[PDB]
RNA sequence: ACUCUGGUUUCUCUUCAGAUCGCAUAAAUCUUUCGCACUAAAGAUUUCCGUGGAGAGGAACAACUCUGAGUCCAAUUUUUUGAGGCCUUGCUUUGGCAAGGCUA
């Protein structure tokens, strides 16, 4: 038991992610952790206004993953 | 649907909306060679998903073998293919088509059929026995078939209790099966990715007399369902190989501490069966009670009453509950059939990948145009009616739709080959108690019912008004060639009619079986081996012409063959001499024959390329191999016509003008044979020059094609020809104390040795040798009855030699009833093979040769 | 000890009303301790749950086939009838 | 692979300014130096700060203890 | 009543220790190609002869050879001939080497060979790897343990108590390849008649050099075994009556018990 | 085992519907149905509140946001 | 671990059994078969040699061993709360309903 998430093949590509509150991600998987923390590198937060941040690698908890979509070949 | 089924775990509503499903259906075939356990293993899948159906505690429930000729001879006859709904080991329930193939090889013919309507193979290898003959040529077969391939290790149960390795020693022998079965696969593999390990999760560890069937994800499984909080798959990514464990860091050590720590297997998979398989079969009265607490089982007074083999594959089918492990296996390997559609689409399907029809076959979307394919015809029960059985690539067949059945030479530009017939009353593929259906989605297995009257061999159903740019999937290309013939005439001529409606019907029944009446009236039906031949007479006599009919004596189908180059150059001319041909013979130069049978020189590639692998592999002259015209015989032929004509006095457009007539009739020639009435192989027949007359009413047409075949029988003539004969390989498994007779066997038929050596950690050795198929009728039985019934061999056409005499050697006597002697084997097989084909009893050198 | 409360409406045609505000009535086949709840034949319908309607008795009724209901958002359930032979 | 546990481990262990944001109020969030973490995802901000995007207002409270529910994103920030 | 008779593993190998003399100690049936009950009634059907085992009066009248005259697909000057095909290699395959097979029953294919290493010293441990198997040669990308692949504490495999070995492991596993009433371990209390102790002699074949007495009595012997199992007629369905339990109910009739000798002197006077 | 976890990774293979809590409903071919409510699909389309909808070659949404699930009933009976 | 119909042995009778009724094997009659039938085959029939299934009755000693049955989880990912409030639009069953935009 206490198996982590399905990040084996989402690790090292670049992809989206939906977290808590209406922000939406985009960055490349560096590694994932059993409670759903995840490393996004060279993370990119696009706001509400429609301009993008980049924060570089950032740490994303899982109770605020709302979902993630693959921008690339899976 | 209103049918009526076995009770079964699934339901058949559940069975057919997974069967909707178009990425869940595994399209296997448990290939596997002679009694390794194939055909119980398939009973094992069944009793878990038909509760009723059961094994008796002596004969095994043999719920694969229908035939009655399988279900006394023993071996497996004919695949029965089921398709059923079994779980996989995280909890998903998928649906199998499996195809429970025979392993003899002599029955190969049902292996090839098998493996064109499935997907993956799960190759089939006996611990004790190791790889065998028939394995290794199914997995040639397979391999160079281009499907996945999921290695699984059965029959376990011989090194536990009967050979009694030590774990260790049983992971060793384990180590190099696999080692072995890789190597092998290598030898003919082209993506490096087509590897097999327990570690890769593409190997199996089964034991089919006592449902052990497992591997390293279920069996860690196991031991998370006994412990808790354990990471099966990164825990199996450790539990097999040289590794080993070190209990005090709690963590697996590539280096060995403590010195005396076995392998990860070893240590966890090994040590309990051997634990559990001990107690059960030698101390149950004792510590069964305690084991089965320890390791959780409950068994009832009545149930641990029984004999130790029952009691043991109830106490293993307990412990290791459903065949997870091998679901899991076949899914993660053997791919859906979406995503396999492009690869059968490139590989056996015509008309091509990129082409329209190509890619909407490749989509693999029932809403899409139909265009099954059936590989095998099944006979009724009553053997009146067929019942043709295939995978539907796309689209989706559906009772009482109207088909248009292509042939299995229903080519786009003939379209006579194709009847348009109307299919209805469809079952699913079961194996003991078909279901019926209406519908069938693209990716399942269907049994039609009424397209059997124009399939004879393979037919690919299509759909009429519709899909006019449509091609025929490509015919079977069997693993072995078949060279024995035997001549059937009905004891009663009376009945004849009967006797060729039945030869018809068990034509249709066997692929590989060959039918044909020649100019003597004979009904020469071909076939792969000995017992083949007993099979299909004890169905032609008993099942379809309950008439007796009279067998002669078999024989071997002989092969033509020219020794040294051309004689003279012969100049045959057309009639109305209008044109004169020439051509010199030659014979082709050694390994290109191989090659070109293999179909590793295709004449299907461009001229770049055919012409470049001419010149580098067959050091053939750059000039010499620009100049090709045909592939003899076959399409893969052994004969290779090449345009040797000088520019400087023939026009190419004019031998263009006839080469289409030049490439038939040296087709018809090498398929006929000058010498024998037989095909002709391992020539190089060069049209040296050539005459053609301007207008297409007196030049070409009917007169080129009876020329063409006179100069090729003239050409292949005058070369000093030689008479070939079928050399079998056999590999008898024999113990090393009885190698020594296996060899004095073999010696009387005129046969060598090829190899001898022992099995790795079996005591029996696996005695490889060589003998002419022509003096190999009984070789079998002489080779079990000379060591009192402890060795058992097969046979497989690996080659052909050139007979020890000559052919035109008039001067030879024969006898009727004395063997002729080694030199005399020649001239004395030629002229019973004109004798017995009613041809004419002399063919000289100037029988059609243009002078005379 | 017993644990039929579960069982005696298990397999049988229920209206459950979720915390999200909608009312999915369809045979409840299937269940769970976090009260997963599995509705076979189920359909959602998130204006009014008809009982009796003059006007309507089916608005935004939604068919869904296999239905799995999470019990995170569970909030209440109803009994409606039994099932079908079927 | 780069886990999340590690990056805040090593973002603790830099001293360095790294922000969080609130989970289901991405309005307004911390920024601070975390002096260590905790197993329950609580982290102890020392000169934490909270950032409101919508007012443009920063309000600081000195050492702080984050919980691991109330953050929900935390990314790294130059100051 | 003596009807089942269960022993344990132990009792039943010191019983198979204690009779292994008269057990023809055979491991697979396979050894008995061709000469089985199923070889000799495709043998008799066919009026041919298996050299180790019996022949009959044939079941069908055989024409003569020359009541066909050199039919097309008879004709002797076009078969050629490498090898006799004896009697065996007809009633092997019968299907393919017989002209009208009427009746001719087929033999089983040739079963895995059991092997299965016997033991021969008790000294030797249970599961060992004795010199009479051939030798494996030895000679797996596995991961590094640089991850943290840590079992917990409790993981354990199932059977680290039991030993991989026992004092009756190899003596059970001994019993698995064993006559038939060795390698069952529960059975019903035949009839004395009904256990023919020296069937198993006559139905393998025939002892190396033994004299032409001793082989036509095994010939007559196996041919009064297949002449009663071609005749293997299953039994009808009777009303079970005793005879001796009717006779008993009789009133004109006392019961007692006495040895066998002064039974058999007291009906022999009665005999007389 | 759950009967919902059970049926989540026995509807591995053809084609369901998933909604979320915020009204994002992603139908197609369920390729990973965890225990842990993780579901991941490949070329799914997913459609939003808002009406929008679009595809996605890889997508994968986790168990803390799952509001209901559709798929066919045909395997259960 | 709470309780519960449920003991085996043995004798007798009836009835059914084409299952290798029996991991054994005989007899007799007819029929067809060539003789000129212990030394012979085939088909059938019948009686024994003695069984298994179930039921019924009886006398010995087990009363529940047995088995079948009736009987420790608050800190992500479900059940110990991101929880309550503001405004607009259509209907107001003038309670509020459905949706949208904010503070939390």
């Amino acid at each position: 038991k206490a198996h982590p998430p399905e990040l084996k093949k989402f690790m090292d590509k670049k992809l989206s992610l939906k977290l808590n509150g209406g922000r939406h991600v985009q960055g490349i998987l560096r590694g994932f952790d059993p409670f759903m923390n995840l490393v996004i590198d060279e993370c990119v937060e696009m706001a509400t206004s429609g301009q993008q941040n980049n924060i570089g690698m950032v740490v994303i908890r899982g109770n605020s993953i709302i979902m993630l979509e693959a921008l690339e070949r899976v | 649907m209103e049918q009526t089924l076995p009770v079964t775990v699934y339901e058949m509503d559940f069975l057919a909306d997974l069967m909707d499903n178009s990425e869940l259906i595994r399209n296997v075939t448990l290939c596997g060679h002679l009694h390794h356990g194939k055909t119980c293993f398939v009973d094992c899948l069944i009793e878990q998903t038909h509760p009723e159906i059961r094994k008796r505690y002596d004969q095994d429930l043999c719920y694969t073998d229908i035939l009655f000729t399988e279900q006394e001879r023993g071996v497996g006859i004919k695949s029965t293919p089921v398709t059923v709904v079994l779980p996989d080991t995280k909890g998903k329930s998928y649906l199998f088509n499996i195809m429970d193939t025979p392993g003899h090889v002599n029955f190969s013919d049902e292996v090839t059929a098998g493996l064109r309507i499935s997907d993956g193979v799960v190759l089939f290898i006996d611990a004790a026995e190791g790889v065998m003959l028939n394995t290794e040529r199914l997995i040639k077969h397979a391999v160079q078939e281009r499907l996945a391939v999921t290695v699984c290790i059965n029959k376990i149960d011989r090194l536990i209790l009967e050979l009694k390795l030590p774990p260790t020693d049983a992971y060793y022998k384990l180590r190099h099966i696999v080692d072995e079965v890789n190597g092998l696969i290598s030898m003919y593999s082209t993506d490096e990715n087509l590897i097999l390990s327990p570690l890769l999760g593409n190997v199996c560890f089964s034991s089919s007399q006592y449902s052990i069937c497992f591997t390293l994800g279920s069996f860690a499984k196991i031991y998370a369902d006994t412990f808790g909080d354990i990471n099966y798959q990164e825990f199996a990514k450790r539990l097999w190989g040289d590794i080993y464990f070190n209990p005090k860091t709690r963590k697996f050590t590539k280096k060995a501490p403590t010195s005396s720590s076995q392998r990860s297997f070893v240590e966890f998979i090994l040590e309990p069966l051997y634990k559990i398989l001990a107690q059960v079969v030698g101390d149950v009265d004792t510590s069964l009670p305690r084991t089965l607490d320890e390791l959780g089982i409950h068994l009832t007074k009545e149930e641990l009453k029984l004999n130790i083999r029952p009691l043991l594959r109830l106490v293993c089918k307990k412990f290791f509950g459903e065949f997870t492990g091998f679901v899991d296996m076949c899914v993660q390997h053997i791919p859906s059939p979406k995503v396999g559609a492009k690869p059968k689409i490139e590989h056996t399907y015509t008309g091509g990948v990129d082409s329209d029809l190509g890619e909407a076959m490749s989509d693999c979307d029932p809403d899409g145009p139909l265009m099954c394919h059936t590989t095998k015809m099944y006979s009724t029960d009553d053997g009146v009616q067929f019942h043709a059985f295939g995978r539907v690539l796309s689209g989706t067949i559906h009772a009482g739709q109207p088909v248009k059945v292509l042939g299995e030479n229903y080519t786009l530009e003939d379209e006579e080959d194709s009847q348009i017939c109307t299919v209805g009353r469809l079952w699913i593929s079961v194996a003991r108690y078909h279901i019926e259906v209406n519908r069938v989605p693209a990716g399942n297995w269907v049994l039609i019912e009424g397209v059997d009257q124009p399939i004879v061999k393979t037919a690919t159903i299509t759909e009429p008004r519709g899909n006019e740019e449509a091609q025929i999937f490509r015919p079977l290309k069997f693993n072995t060639t078949s060279v024995i013939k035997i001549a059937v005439e009905p004891v009663n001529p009376s009945e004849l009619p009967k006797m060729l409606d039945g030869l018809r019907k068990v034509n249709k029944s066997y692929p590989s079986l060959t039918t044909k009446v020649e100019e003597s009236g004979e009904h020469v039906i071909l076939g792969t081996g000995e017992l083949y031949l007993d099979c299909v007479m004890h169905d032609l006599r008993k099942m379809y012409s309950e008439i007796d009919i009279k067998v002669a004596d078999p024989v071997v189908t002989f092969c033509e063959t020219v020794v040294e180059t051309s004689s003279l150059k012969c100049f045959a001319e057309t009639p109305n001499k209008k044109n004169k041909i020439t051509m010199i013979a030659e014979p082709l130069e050694k390994g290109l024959a191989e090659d070109i049978e293999n179909e590793v020189v295709q004449i299907t590639w461009n001229r770049k390329k055919l012409g470049e692998f001419f010149q580098t592999k067959y050091d053939w002259d750059l000039l010499a191999a620009r100049s090709i015209w045909a592939f003899g015989p076959d399409a893969t032929g052994p004969n290779i016509l090449v345009d040797d004509t000088l520019p400087s006095e023939v026009d190419k457009a004019l031998l263009g003008s006839v080469k289409d007539s030049i490439v038939q009739g040296f087709q018809w020639g090498t398929r006929e044979g000058p010498l024998c009435d037989e095909l002709i192989r391992n020539v190089k027949f060069k049209i040296l020059d050539a005459v053609v007359a301007q207008e297409p009413l007196h030049r070409g047409g009917g007169q080129i094609i009876p020329t063409a075949r006179r100069v090729v029988y003239s050409a292949f003539l005058m070369a000093t020809p030689r008479l070939m004969e079928p050399y079998y390989f056999v590999e008898v498994q024999a113990p090393a104390d009885c190698v020594s007779a296996v060899y004095t066997v073999l010696a009387r038929r005129r046969g060598h040795v090829t190899q001898d050596a022992p099995i790795p950690g079996s005591p029996l050795y696996t005695i490889k040798a060589f003998i002419p198929a022509i003096d190999s009728f009984g070789f079998e039985t002489d080779l079990r009855t000379h060591t009192q019934g402890q060795a058992f061999s097969l046979s497989v056409f690996h080659h052909w030699q050139i007979v020890p005499g000559d052919p035109l050697d008039k001067s030879i006597v024969i006898r009727p009833l004395e063997p002729q002697p080694a030199p005399h084997l020649a001239r004395e097989f030629m002229i019973k093979t004109r004798r017995r084909k009613g041809l004419s009893e002399d063919v000289s050198i100037s029988k059609f040769f243009d002078d005379p | 000890g017993k644990s039929s409360k579960m069982l005696q409406h298990i397999d049988y045609r229920m209206r459950c009303i979720l915390q999200d505000g909608r009312i999915f009535i369809g045979t409840f086949k299937a269940f769970d301790k976090h009260m997963n709840l599995i509705l076979c034949d189920c359909d959602e319908f998130r204006k009014i749950k008809p009982k009796n309607s003059k006007q309507a008795e089916r608005e935004e009724k939604r068919v869904l086939g296999l239905v799995l209901l999470r019990g995170e958002n569970l909030v209440s359930m109803t009994v409606e009838g039994p099932p079908p032979k079927d | 692979m780069v886990q999340p546990i590690n990056l805040i481990f090593r973002y603790l262990q830099n001293r360095s300014r790294i922000q969080v944001w609130l989970y289901e109020q991405v309005n307004m969030r911390i920024e601070g130096c975390i002096i260590g973490f905790d197993e329950y995802m609580n982290l102890v901000l020392d000169d934490a700060e909270e950032i409101h995007s919508k007012t443009k207002s920063r309000k600081q409270l000195g050492r702080i203890m984050l919980k691991g529910d109330n953050i929900t994103l935390l990314q790294s920030v130059s100051n | 009543t003596y009807q089942r008779w269960q022993f344990t593993l132990p009792m039943m190998s010191t019983l198979y220790r204690l009779a292994n003399q008269l057990l023809t100690d055979l491991v697979d049936d396979n050894y008995f190609y061709l000469f089985d009950l199923k070889a000799f009634f495709t043998s008799k059907a066919l009026n041919m002869a298996i050299p180790g085992g019996p022949k009959f009066e044939p079941l069908v009248r055989d024409i003569n050879l020359q009541d066909e005259d050199w039919n097309e697909f008879n004709d002797i000057n076009k078969i050629i001939i490498r090898q006799p095909i004896r009697t065996e290699y007809k009633i092997a395959f019968p299907y393919l080497y017989n002209n009208l097979p009427h009746h001719v029953h087929l033999t089983w294919y040739h079963t895995p060979n059991v092997v299965f290493i016997k033991t021969e010293d008790p000294d030797l441990p249970a599961f060992y790897f004795d010199p009479l198997i051939n030798p494996i040669s030895h000679r797996e990308p596995l991961p590094d343990d640089d991850e943290e692949f840590e079992l917990p504490e409790f993981v354990e495999p199932f059977l680290k108590d039991t030993p991989l070995y026992t004092d009756n492991t190899a003596n059970g596993i001994a019993l698995l390849w064993a006559p038939r009433p060795f390698n069952l371990r529960s059975g019903r209390t035949r009839r004395a008649l009904d256990i023919p102790l020296v069937k198993n002699w006559y139905r393998e074949h025939c002892p190396a050099g033994q004299p032409v007495k001793v082989r036509v009595s095994y010939q007559k012997l196996l041919k009064y075994y297949v002449l009663n199992a071609l005749k293997h007629r299953p039994p009808k369905a009777q009303k079970k009556r005793y005879l001796f339990r009717s006779f008993k109910a009789t009133k004109f009739f006392q019961s007692t018990k006495l040895d066998w000798v002064e039974v058999g002197l007291q009906v022999c006077r009665q005999g007389y | 085992i759950g009967v919902p976890i059970k049926v989540l990774h026995e509807a591995e293979g053809h084609i369901v519907t998933c909604e979320t809590n915020t009204g994002e409903v992603y139908r197609g071919k369920l390729i990973e149905a965890e225990d842990n409510m993780n579901c991941q699909m490949s070329n799914i389309t997913v459609t939003y509140r808002d009406g929008r909808v679009a595809q996605l070659e890889q997508v994968y949404i986790r168990g803390s946001k799952i509001r209901f699930l559709i798929l066919p009933d045909m395997l259960k009976n």
